[PDB]
């Protein structure tokens, strides 16, 4: 094998892991710190909640008798009622959203480049599986060897593997669905599509057969204590 | 960095 | 029980000792340079046992599963609670007058 | 001597099958419960090996006994039902683990060949009495549980002290024949069995 | 019934959503849904192929392209069929 | 009947947590053992199915109220586990076998 | 009895909207007096409940303490502003509370707390009609607020507009199909509302609630009595008569079973027997 310098472990292997871990934490914390809710007026939240109610009605009107459901239908999408008809109305925001979307991967690539410069010329670890030779130019950046096994990796690709393998850990410790990783606007069209969808929907009162399906079995009663 | 540019061009392709 | 938590610690500790042993054995090779290329059976057995026990502890540590049926936790929710409406509280009741003002 | 291996297997496993079918397995379908008990027993064995490595014979035996008792208590708390039946679901799982442990593998590697040592049939006998030993252990666990009264803590402490009786008898035999030693272990295990059933008839109230 | 008490009587704008009057008002797509990804996948595949040296210099882009339209479809084959 | 999103999300979360932990531990163990090449990869698979059983043990009987089917037990987050397994395998094989 | 235990009890007592002001105020006072520093900011929400309980309990002495601490910690906070409004309302100080809520609304128009507190003031003042109108208007911008929806339904029940209450309970069930309490309450409202055209709905929804919870014996005998009333009603058809008689018989069987379980669980006089003597009648 190869008698690698022990100091390469104490100053090039572990620091990379620590950097990746804390950079992920930093990135997640900066993401949550930067996020500020945009102010919403009454109309937008009102229409969003109205279409929410309409959709949940479409979803589960089955537990509601037919007349209540078709009265709901009349109220929402029907000329006479009026509802769903008389219900309608470098930029800073684009730059901000583009920067926010960019800051999820670009900092990682910049850190990788900085590491590649800072830690150029080493052999950090041997990958325990026989990688292909064609992957040599990128795994062994900063190494002048020619016949070296492809399983030996430079600092940059080791950092890349580290950053690839730590997202699950981030979700494990930081919390579920953390932001440290690598990866309605229009109501008129929404109104019309809700109109069409709830027009297409039908009714099936799920209570039409609850009694018969209840009479079959006795009521659970144990554990009353 | 040539590496940074060559690895950020796919980032721009992924975004677009 | 909470003791489960303590267990997992020792598992890692056991594993940690194995690591030391492995390192030393590696040094052994790095000082013996013979065609052994094999770990001692004792140390590997110790490592495997540590892995097994630590995973077993983790199994307890993962927690308890939750039932999917939404009508599980709502069974014991009596109507005397859902009707309170904390936002719409009113303080013109007999509680204030009866109790010390 | 494959047919001897057959005879020894018939001696060891079949009483377990008999207990399985005579203890109302269909009451809970204890295959899953038995599997859980066996996993716990394997874990306890792993813990005992780790503890022995960490930490002359009495200390190791005490640690093994403590781990087994703790595992049995945890397994018992894992399931709810008939007291005799939790007794069964614990004892049967642990006993199956013991047979499946290093008292079946030597029976496979040894035996079935040309040699004939009485050790295999003796091991089968001892495994069969191990059934009642684990019955005793489960009785002790149930006594620890099932409320507290009538000098119950004194009896529980005495039963806990009586655990690791196998190591004590082994030490005595080492200080002191193989068939004689096996017989002595059988009689002491039977004495503990009768003590535990006496406790059971005392506690039924 | 000796306790058939009636609690109705006086009924007192109207709550939103309420309407007092009782009104009496009252292959195939799967082929297109399957052909959708069947036509979108070649577009990304063609783009990746036409990248040429750009794809070679972008090892992550090729993987992302092959995992977006393809791979994901194979992984979510059951989900695609159920949808 | 009426599935509750919070409970199913918690079950998914705990399963994912267990998978991630077990995969990391398996990677550490494979790096410890000095497994190299395909023989390492196979080890990961073994650990996984073992965990399912263990998960099966944790769920045990009457698991039907926890999940619709046993499928998430088998293939839940396998690639995410594989990444951490290979990471820990390289990590431990580096700080054990390389030096 | 450690501060974590009472802390968990207070967390639970907050999670489910309880109104045992005495117990919750005592536990909160113990936590904030003995174990104030034993945990971090998690007592701060407690400092809310503690005062509200106080306002419910009438012990206003610590309400000022909690309010001053929160205000000194959270200057210019809408939550603390609403809390001050409730503090004002504790002594029926309505004009200042209304002015504060109006200031909150003009400072933030999407706030819903100010509207809820002001309508609470209106209903405390006895103006039930204007409270109903205010809730209807507020919902017109916030359709989907279950708490206000249920509050309006309760107000309509108190005011005896069972049609509007039934409508609100229908849409509430739309929001929560899986809540048997809504089904039971709607069945009760429909039964109180009218006759067979509503008795059928009441019995169907009672059966649904029983399906959603077998232990809701309240809804159980509600279904029983609805079926009995349908049977006694001359307008019931012969097939409907026998169907509702079967429903009542099944419900009665379940009631006898339930009361037998109530008997085996406890050890006292056989009141359950007297109860089924009533049912047999």
């Amino acid at each position: 094998e190869l008698l690698l310098d022990s100091n390469i472990r104490l100053w090039v292997v572990l620091p990379i892991v620590i950097i990746t871990f804390f950079v992920g934490m930093i990135r997640h914390y900066v993401s949550i710190l930067l996020q500020s809710d945009k102010k919403l007026t009454q109309e937008q939240v009102s229409d969003s909640q109205v279409l929410i109610r309409s959709r949940v009605l479409r979803e589960n009107g089955k537990y509601i008798p037919k007349q209540s459901f078709l009265t709901r239908k009349y109220y929402f999408n029907n000329p006479e009622d009026g509802f769903f008809k008389k219900t309608k109305r470098d930029p800073t925001m684009l730059t901000d959203m583009m920067k926010g979307n960019v800051t999820n991967v670009l900092p990682m690539i910049l850190i990788g480049g900085w590491i590649n410069m800072t830690f150029s010329g080493f052999v950090t670890t041997k990958v325990p599986f026989p990688l292909t030779l064609r992957f040599k130019p990128m795994l062994q950046q900063g190494i002048e060897l020619l016949t070296l096994d492809a399983s030996w990796v430079s600092s940059a690709s080791w950092y890349f593997l580290n950053v690839f393998g730590l997202r699950s850990i981030y979700s494990l410790i930081l919390g579920q669905d953390n932001a440290a990783d690598q990866s309605p606007a229009d109501t008129n069209k929404a109104f019309k599509t809700e109109w069409e969808a709830l027009e297409l929907t039908d009714h099936q009162w799920a209570l039409d057969d609850v009694e018969e399906e209840l009479m079959a079995k006795d009521l659970h009663f144990e554990g009353m204590f | 960095n040539p590496m940074v540019m060559m690895m950020v061009l796919p980032l721009l392709i992924f975004v677009l | 029980p909470s003791l489960w938590k303590g267990l997992v610690g020792i598992g890692l500790f056991a594993l940690a000792h194995a690591a030391f042993s492995a390192a030393q054995h590696r040094s052994y090779m790095r000082l013996t340079e013979k065609e052994d290329e094999s770990l001692p059976i004792d140390i590997v057995l110790q490592t495997l046992l540590a892995f097994a026990v630590t995973c077993y502890g983790i199994v307890h540590i993962a927690g308890e599963f939750k039932d999917m049926d939404a009508t599980s936790e709502l069974k014991n929710k009596t109507f005397d609670t859902l009707r309170n409406h904390p936002s719409f509280y009113v303080f013109n009741h007999r509680g204030r007058v009866l109790f010390r003002p | 001597t494959l047919f001897h291996f057959g005879n020894c297997f018939a001696l060891a496993y079949f009483p377990y099958f008999i207990t399985y079918k005579c203890s109302g397995l269909s009451e809970y379908n204890a295959f899953w419960k038995c599997v859980q008990a066996g996993v716990t027993y394997l874990f306890v064995q792993l813990c005992k090996m780790l503890f022995l490595a960490t930490f002359i014979g009495e200390f190791m035996k005490a640690s093994v006994d403590v781990a087994d008792l703790i595992g049995l208590n945890l397994v018992m708390s894992r399931n709810a039902g008939k007291g005799e039946y939790k007794i069964m679901v614990a004892a049967l799982g642990w006993a199956t683990a013991e047979l499946i442990m290093s008292r079946c593998i030597p029976l496979w590697v040894g035996a079935r060949g040309i040699e004939f040592d009485w050790k295999y049939i003796q091991m089968s006998i001892d495994s069969n009495i191990s059934l009642v030993h684990y019955i005793v252990a489960s009785a002790q666990v149930w006594m620890i549980t099932r409320y507290d009264h009538t000098f119950r803590p004194a009896v529980l402490l005495l039963m806990f002290l009586s655990v690791y009786k196998a190591f004590v008898m082994e030490t005595f035999v080492h200080l002191c024949g193989s068939w004689a030693a096996l017989l002595a272990r059988a009689v002491v295990t039977g004495l503990l069995a009768l003590s535990t059933l006496a406790l059971y008839v005392a506690v039924v109230n | 019934f000796k306790w058939a008490i009636e609690l109705s009587g006086p009924g007192g704008l109207y709550p939103v959503g309420y309407l007092d009057k009782q009104v009496p008002d009252t292959e195939k797509r799967c082929w297109d849904i399957a052909l959708g990804p069947l036509k979108q996948i070649p577009m990304n595949l063609f783009i990746m192929y036409m990248a040429g040296n750009t794809i070679s210099i972008f090892p992550t882009m090729m993987v992302c392209m092959m995992a977006w339209r393809p791979i994901q479809a194979l992984m979510a084959i059951s989900a695609t069929f159920k949808m | 009947p009426f599935i509750s999103e919070a409970a199913v999300r918690g079950n998914a979360a705990v399963l994912d947590y267990c998978r991630t932990s077990v995969s990391a531990l398996s990677g550490a163990t494979a790096g410890i053992l000095g497994l190299t090449g395909l023989y390492g990869f196979i080890f990961y698979l073994l650990a996984s199915v073992l965990l399912s059983l263990l998960l099966i043990l944790k769920a045990g009987r009457r698991w039907n109220k926890y999940f619709k089917s046993r499928r998430p037990l088998f293939t839940g987050g396998l690639i995410g586990g594989l990444f951490t397994y290979v990471l820990f395998w390289t990590f431990l094989y580096g700080m054990v076998h390389v030096y | 009895v450690t501060w974590e235990e009472m802390r968990d009890k207070m967390r639970k007592w907050r999670e489910e909207n309880s109104r045992n002001s005495e117990q919750i105020v005592e536990v909160g006072e113990e936590l904030i007096n003995e174990y104030a520093s034993k945990l971090g900011d998690d007592i701060w929400i407690i400092y809310e409940q503690v005062m509200i309980a106080a306002l419910d309990y009438g012990r206003d002495d610590l309400a000022l303490f909690c309010l001053q601490e929160l205000r000194r910690q959270f200057p210019g906070s809408h939550r603390v502003k609403r809390l001050t409004g409730m503090r004002f309302e504790a002594m029926e100080r309505y004009d200042d509370a209304i002015q504060l809520y109006d200031r909150i609304l003009q400072e933030d128009p999407t706030n819903t707390a100010a509207r809820k507190r002001k309508i609470a003031i209106r209903k405390a003042q006895g103006k039930n009609v204007e409270a109903i109108r205010e809730l209807n208007e507020y919902l017109e911008q916030f359709v989907g607020d279950q708490e206000a929806w249920h509050e309006l339904a309760e107000l309509y029940i108190n005011e005896h507009d069972y049609a509007k209450a039934a409508f609100c309970l229908e849409e509430l069930m739309m929001t929560n199909p899986h809540n048997h309490l809504y089904c039971q309450q709607y069945a009760e409202v429909k039964y109180t509302q009218g006759g067979l055209e509503n008795l059928e709905l009441s019995r169907k929804y009672f059966a649904q609630a029983l399906k959603l919870n077998n232990r809701n014996m309240r809804a159980l005998f509600g279904l029983y009595m609805s079926a009995s009333h349908i049977a006694s009603n001359p307008k019931a058809s012969a097939k409907t008569k026998k169907d509702n008689m079967k429903y009542a018989s099944w419900a009665a069987s379940q009631i006898n079973r339930a009361y037998q379980f109530a008997g085996r669980s406890k050890k006292e006089t056989k009141y359950s027997l007297k109860a089924v003597e009533d049912m047999l009648e």
